[PDB]
RNA sequence: GCCGACAGCGCUCUGGGGAAUUCAGGAGGGGAAAGCAGAUGUGCCCCGCGGCGAGACUGGCGCCGGACGAGCUGC
RNA sequence: GAGUGGCGAUGAUCUGUACCCCGCGGGGUGGGUGUCGAUGGAAGUCUGACCGGC
């Protein structure tokens, strides 16, 4: 769009126009501005290939899983489905395994070195280890494993609202549990006055 | 005794009433070295009566290329009409401080009541200005907004390159980064049609057979849709894509009327052909990318191109950075970038210095010269083929 | 020796902004790569990552006076991260792009070239960094460019001509602060070829000092270099940033 | 573009000659490539080219690195001249002669590019 | 910071006027305590390093409204022979230092010539004008004000040196250029009035002179048909409009500037019999210019703006009221 | 890498360390118009001293100098 | 009697991509490469009964 505001909020296309008016712009010609402008369109056809293969993929996820997608979602759900190979192939894996999927290195690094192992694995970009911080993290991580190991069993082996009748009671518990787990209070204080008693 | 002086500044001019003098014997002496030294001092010396912008960086660069050669301008004249008393030398001067002679000769010369000390000359005037170039940041910031260095170094870009006449003739950026898209995007279409290819072929096997040369098996692959609903001379277009009656279309209704492999739905095949799109449009540009990188490098270098072809030429112009320096390197350290194959390496990579360096240090270099260049390529293939 | 792909630890130099850059058979003086992934006239340099980003450029004694005074023992250089740096005599803008992986982002370097060539080049390099000017100018005229350069901190000095001390004292009594930095590079061959470098070197110094510098350290460059030397003074006063 | 042009009142004469003696010296890298070697290597204390090339581009490469080492170069008007002045039997388009610890070959360097130094 | 020095200077110079308002009956002494401690704080705020022009101008504002005060205040005790000056001349002290510690600030620079045209200090005025002008010489506010109060004020001479020192300066926009035609036709409409004048050939040459000008375009000759569409009452703006209207269509002659003003060229010496007649004669020169291969988007958008420019007019027929509503409509 | 006798050496001693805060100093950086050298309200008119300045004469040897002056302005 | 063709600083030549088996021709593994693979290997998929409130 450049060589109006749509592409962009206002008052930083003012920032654009005033780089445009003061910045050190040496005036190339319309034929490389027309490669560089052909690239440019070359590479928002492939946002837009991004767009539609996103939409295709959640879709598709919501419809060879709806436990996994209404628990983590098509993506982190997908990208397990893809670690371990299949769907019956992850549902043969346990809780623990599904908590350490992609954290393999450092996994038996730890393990024959003697050292900690990983908390957490793809899990940790769903959007509730995301949620939650701090000891809560690990937490969360196991009792989602858990969960999430139940629903893609469900899923693996049997509108959409009965058949994703286990991820919805698994985000009411994990969820509700969640704010039970951060919404503590701090240890006991006693409080002084102003002479120490 | 000065009344006033001048200071030109990368913003513009300004010129200083100066009113409590300097120390005109004792200007070595420590203590006013300090008050020459500090704002708080030295601005008790210096007022600020009139400031002159630049209307547009043009009349910038007018102004440094007037101001280098020592030759004032008509609003330099037009602000000291503004600002400086009308005198002649009859009975009532002015001094006005300049840091350069032949303007101070000239600016005298136009105003004849002005008489004028420059920096050159005296080092009262030297010190008294040398000082509001310390300190005319904070001397000017009430008055100009922003900072003063980025307006400096856009006119020390501007001033260099209408000096040197830069960029009319340096054109290197459009072949070191378009080799680096044409094969990074050369192996994203190889990648990526491939992956159709193993995906629809997947689905619908012998398509593999008739058709190979990956971009045409993809836009056949997007037209063709589903293995159902085939006609083989469809739509204006087979013709144009391949042969017709004899050879392939026959291949294609009869190779799915005896189709062999797996079903697909609907929703893949959206995937196949927004895939498609993908490859056939990454395969456009790179047509886009080869014709006008061609014709601009045989517009810019053409040595190397005639002695080489553009691809290996653009790969050793990205490979060195720039014709200024694959110019600057000798014959056999381009050599770096039986006795026959490294001996004519050898002549080909002397030959290609030589191309090289008469490529950047003309103009707008010819194309006969490379071609001459190339008769002597194609005379020494022949001094071998002598055998 | 220092071939590519060998891994070599980095630790700071004892100056501010340099880098020297141990190896297992080796050592190499390198700064900080202010535009990452380019070298500029095809150097060797290095990556890493914070514990793709960082990146040092290795900086030659051979190509340059300055690494050739820092490998030389000098005892400061009077230039930092923030500087502002009167870069004499810039051909190709090689040393100024160290200097300017010196003083970095919020330093400045103005360099001053008289030949249009090395003017292009220097332009390329200057389009590149945002912190270098290019001044094409004679810097026998000062007054040129006085529109130009404002008070910078530090002038570095590397001309082959016979009236070096003059053309930096105008410099000098223009662009340069009260108590200010000057590392000038000598060549005696190129000032007078008949005399002994010595005595060259000397009588520089003098016309240095009656040009009203305070001169601090002198070291002749030779390992490195033939009969040139690297001194190391200040303007105006006996102690530098004032 | 040869702004260091040498004058044909002898100063060409002893360069041709200092190229000549240094020639006898074994101190004389010859051509353009070879020359352009010593000046990136460092090892040239001057440098002749010659203003008789045909296309002067294909010299023009080497005032650049001349600037970047700062040694001196200079042009004479004939590289037929420059040629012979060598001993070579072809045209030498672009000299470069170095230098050692100890020679009058090197005082004469010094003072040749003394006067190369009241052109430039 | 010496702030409680200077500040104290400035205090102790305002003491014998408060002395003279604690012995006249006028103010009474807690109000001197509360005006003595606000006094100081403003010395404090403006002697203090990081100021701006908002306080230099808010202790203008209180000192000065304290003057009102005071005068109020006078007038309803009767008192006589207390005296303004010390408040004026203080006034002039708080701005004198205003506009020496922010230069480039033209609020400061324009309430200062406001209270030094209030209070009827012409030749002050005219010197903080000539150092308004040198340090913001790009300013055509500040031109321009200049050459108007010196043209009311009858010095058309000074006029015409603060008004062609102007246009040597400020030529990025078209406005002083419209400003001195405008000023210099209001002089020719003062001379025609009275009675050189008779041809008044200057704002012809500040037409062909602007011609060359950076500026020169087609959209700022409208502007300058718009400066001098007014005082159709003239001896020669018929030959002024003429000029402007026959050099556009010939140097500029495809433009629907051109054809705006040949349009609306036969209303200039109009304001009625002649009214209908050069109305319609723009009716004529309407439809011939709608019809003209030219940007007509641009003719349409100046006629939409022209129509809807006449309306707040009286006395007209409402046939044409109505079917210049239907063309706007049609356009 | 911890521990380390004797012999010897160095620093230090209201023994030796660590943290929290209260007080007394020192050095350095960075930021800041950072600017009280003579601090007299405004406007008009008359005088005095002076500055620009069109235009006009003259003496001496191609110059330098005298001495007139419409008007406008500063103080 | 006329018109063409002819190495080299505007870069000749030389040590150096390996060894071996044969009659300038052919073959056994090189090493560095640059790809896509691959099923093949390193390579195996954490712990398991308490914890919080009061």
């Amino acid at each position: 769009a450049l060589g109006l505001s749509e592409i962009l909020p206002p008052e930083i296309e003012a920032a654009v126009k005033a780089a445009a008016d003061i910045s050190m712009g040496t005036e190339i010609s319309t034929e490389d501005y027309e490669n560089i402008k052909l690239l440019a369109v070359q590479v928002v056809e492939r946002s837009e290939y991004r767009r539609q293969l996103a939409e295709y993929l959640q879709n598709r996820m919501k419809a060879i899983s709806p436990n996994m997608t209404e628990l983590i979602g098509a993506l982190v759900g997908a990208r397990l489905i893809a670690h371990s190979g299949s769907l019956v192939n992850l549902a043969k894996n346990p809780g623990s395994t599904i908590q350490i999927l992609g954290a393999e290195k450092a996994l038996f690094r730890a393990l024959k070195t003697k050292h900690a192992t990983p908390k957490y694995g793809i899990i940790y970009h769903a959007s509730l280890v995301g949620q939650a911080s701090g000891p809560n993290k690990g937490k969360i991580a196991r009792q989602l494993a858990a969960k999430i190991a139940l629903s893609v069993r469900t899923d693996a082996f049997e509108d959409d609202e009965t058949r994703a009748a286990v991820g919805i009671q698994a985000r009411a518990k994990l969820e509700n549990n969640l704010r039970l787990l951060e919404g503590k209070p701090l240890n006991k204080g006693v409080a002084l006055g102003p002479n120490g008693i | 005794v000065v009344n006033f002086l001048l200071f030109e500044s990368a913003v513009g001019f300004s010129l200083f009433e100066v009113v409590h003098q300097a120390d005109t014997v004792g200007l070595e002496l420590p203590e006013v070295k300090d008050a020459m030294k500090t704002l708080d001092k030295f601005g008790k010396m210096v007022k600020l009566r009139s400031f002159n912008p630049w209307t547009s960086a043009a009349q910038g660069l007018e102004a440094i290329n007037l101001i280098s050669e020592g030759i004032m301008p008509e609003y330099l004249k037009s602000a000291l009409e503004m600002n400086l008393p009308q005198t002649s030398g009859k009975k009532s001067k002015v001094v006005l401080g300049v840091a350069d002679k032949k303007l101070a000769g000239e600016i005298t010369a136009a105003f004849p009541g002005v008489q004028c000390e420059a920096a050159d000359t005296s080092e009262v005037v030297a010190a008294l200005l040398r000082g509001i170039r310390t300190h005319a940041n904070k001397l000017h910031k009430s008055l100009q907004e922003g900072d003063i260095g980025r307006a400096q170094l856009g006119l020390g870009h501007a001033y260099s390159r209408a000096k040197v006449k830069f960029s009319v003739h340096k054109n290197d950026n459009h072949i070191i980064q378009g080799i680096a898209t044409l094969d990074a995007l050369d192996k994203s279409i190889n990648q990526g049609a491939m992956r159709v290819r193993e995906w629809y072929g997947w689905h619908f096997p012998e398509l593999i057979r008739i058709v190979s040369d990956n971009i045409t098996y993809a836009k056949v692959v997007l037209a063709i849709g589903n293995k159902s609903s085939l006609t083989d001379e469809s739509v204006d277009d087979l013709a144009n894509v391949l042969n017709q009656d004899q050879d392939k279309a026959l291949a294609i209704i009869q190779a799915a009327k005896v189709s062999m492999g797996q079903d697909i739905s609907e929703v893949d095949l959206q995937m196949v052909r927004d895939l498609a799109s993908n490859v056939t449009s990454m395969a456009d540009y790179r047509r886009i990318l080869a014709e006008s990188l061609d014709k601009k490098m045989s517009e810019v270098a053409p040595n190397l191109q005639v002695i080489l072809g553009t691809p290996v030429a653009a790969r050793l112009i990205a490979h060195a950075g720039s014709l200024t320096n694959l110019a600057k390197y000798p014959a056999s350290t381009l050599q770096i970038l039986p006795k026959v194959k490294g001996r004519i390496s050898r002549y080909l990579a002397n030959k290609c210095s030589i191309a090289s360096r008469i490529d950047n240090f003309s103009e707008k270099p010819t194309r006969h010269f490379g071609e001459v260049l190339r008769q002597q390529l194609e005379q020494r293939l022949e001094w071998y083929a002598k055998g | 020796g220092a071939k590519a792909g060998k891994k070599v630890i980095v630790e700071p130099h004892r100056h501010k902004g340099v880098f020297v850059a141990r190896g297992g058979k080796e050592d190499l003086l390198c700064t900080a790569n202010l535009v990452p992934g380019e070298s500029v006239y095809g150097e060797k340099r290095i990556s890493v990552e914070t514990p793709t980003k960082t990146e040092y450029r290795i900086w030659n004694p051979f190509r340059s006076k300055l690494a050739a005074g820092i490998l030389g023992g000098l005892e400061t250089i009077y230039m930092k991260p923030g500087s502002k740096v009167l870069y004499l005599g810039a051909a190709s803008g090689t040393s100024v792009s160290h200097v300017a992986d010196i003083v970095g982002p919020t330093g400045a370097v103005y360099a001053v070239e008289f030949s249009h060539r090395s003017g292009r080049d220097l332009i390329n390099m200057a389009t590149r960094r945002t912190n270098v000017i290019p001044i094409v100018e004679d810097a026998r005229k000062p007054m040129a460019y006085r529109m130009l350069v404002p008070m910078v901190d530090v002038i570095f000095a590397d001309v082959a001509q016979p009236d070096q001390a003059r053309i930096v004292g105008i410099n000098a009594r223009l662009f340069l602060k009260q108590g200010g930095g000057l590392l000038i590079s000598i060549k005696a061959s190129c000032i007078d070829s008949t005399a002994p470098p010595e005595q060259v070197f000397a009588s520089e110094v003098q016309k240095l000092r009656e040009d009203k510098f305070f001169p601090k350290e002198q070291l002749t460059l030779e390992p490195y270099e033939r009969d040139h030397a690297m001194v190391s003074c200040v303007y105006l006063q006996k102690e530098f940033e004032g | 573009a040869a702004w260091p042009k040498a004058e044909d009142p002898a100063l060409v004469q002893e360069l041709l000659d200092c190229v000549q003696q240094a020639s006898h010296y074994r101190q004389l890298k010859k051509g353009a490539n070879e020359t352009t070697k010593s000046v990136n290597r460092g090892t040239s204390e001057l440098v002749i080219l010659a203003a008789d090339t045909q296309p002067l581009s294909i010299v023009l490469h080497i005032p650049l690195i001349c600037e970047e080492k700062n040694v001196p170069y200079v042009y004479v008007p004939s590289k037929v001249a420059l040629g012979r002045a060598c001993g070579v039997s072809r045209a030498v388009i672009a000299v470069s002669l170095t230098s050692n610890e100890a020679s009058d070959l090197n005082s004469k360097i010094r003072a040749l590019r003394d006067k190369v130094e009241r052109l430039a | 910071a010496w702030v409680a020095d200077k500040a104290r200077f400035y205090l102790e110079r305002a003491a014998p006027e408060l002395r003279e308002w604690e012995e006249k009956e006028i103010f009474t002494k807690d109000e001197i305590r509360n005006l003595v401690a606000k006094r100081s704080d403003f010395e404090h705020l403006v002697l203090a390093p990081g100021t701006k022009p908002t306080d230099f101008l808010n202790y203008v504002n209180w000192e000065r409204s304290l003057d009102r005060l005071r005068a109020k205040r006078c007038a309803r005790l009767n008192i006589r022979s207390v005296t303004s000056h010390a408040s004026q001349a203080r006034t002039f002290g708080i701005f004198e230092r205003a506009v020496l510690k922010h230069p480039g600030s033209i609020e400061l620079w324009l309430a200062y010539l406001e209270f030094a045209a209030q209070v009827k200090a012409t030749k002050r005025w005219r010197r903080i004008m000539t150092r308004a002008l040198r340090l913001h010489p790009m300013n055509a506010s500040l031109w321009t004000l200049a050459g108007r109060r010196a043209a009311q004020n009858g010095d058309m001479q000074r006029a015409r040196a603060h008004f062609l020192r102007g246009c040597r300066f400020c030529t990025r926009e078209p406005t002083l250029w419209l400003e001195y035609a405008r000023c210099e036709m209001d002089w020719l409409a003062r001379m025609e009035a009275k009675k050189p004048a008779l041809s008044g050939a200057i704002p012809i040459a500040v037409f062909d002179v602007a011609r060359k000008q950076p500026f020169w375009g087609p959209a700022a000759a409208e502007k300058f048909f718009d400066v001098f569409a007014k005082f159709g009452h003239l001896s020669c703006h018929e030959r002024i409009i003429s000029h402007v209207v026959t050099t556009m269509q010939e140097l500029f002659p495809n433009h629907p500037c051109t054809w705006s003003v040949h349009i609306r060229q036969p209303l200039v010496g109009v304001d009625t019999p002649a009214f209908p007649k050069a109305l319609r004669e723009s009716l004529a020169r309407l439809k011939a210019a709608l019809q003209s291969t030219t940007d007509r988007k641009a003719l349409a958008t100046k006629m939409v703006a022209w129509m809807d420019g006449i309306l707040a007019i009286e006395k007209l027929d409402a046939a044409i009221r109505t079917v210049l509503e239907h063309t706007k409509r049609s356009l």
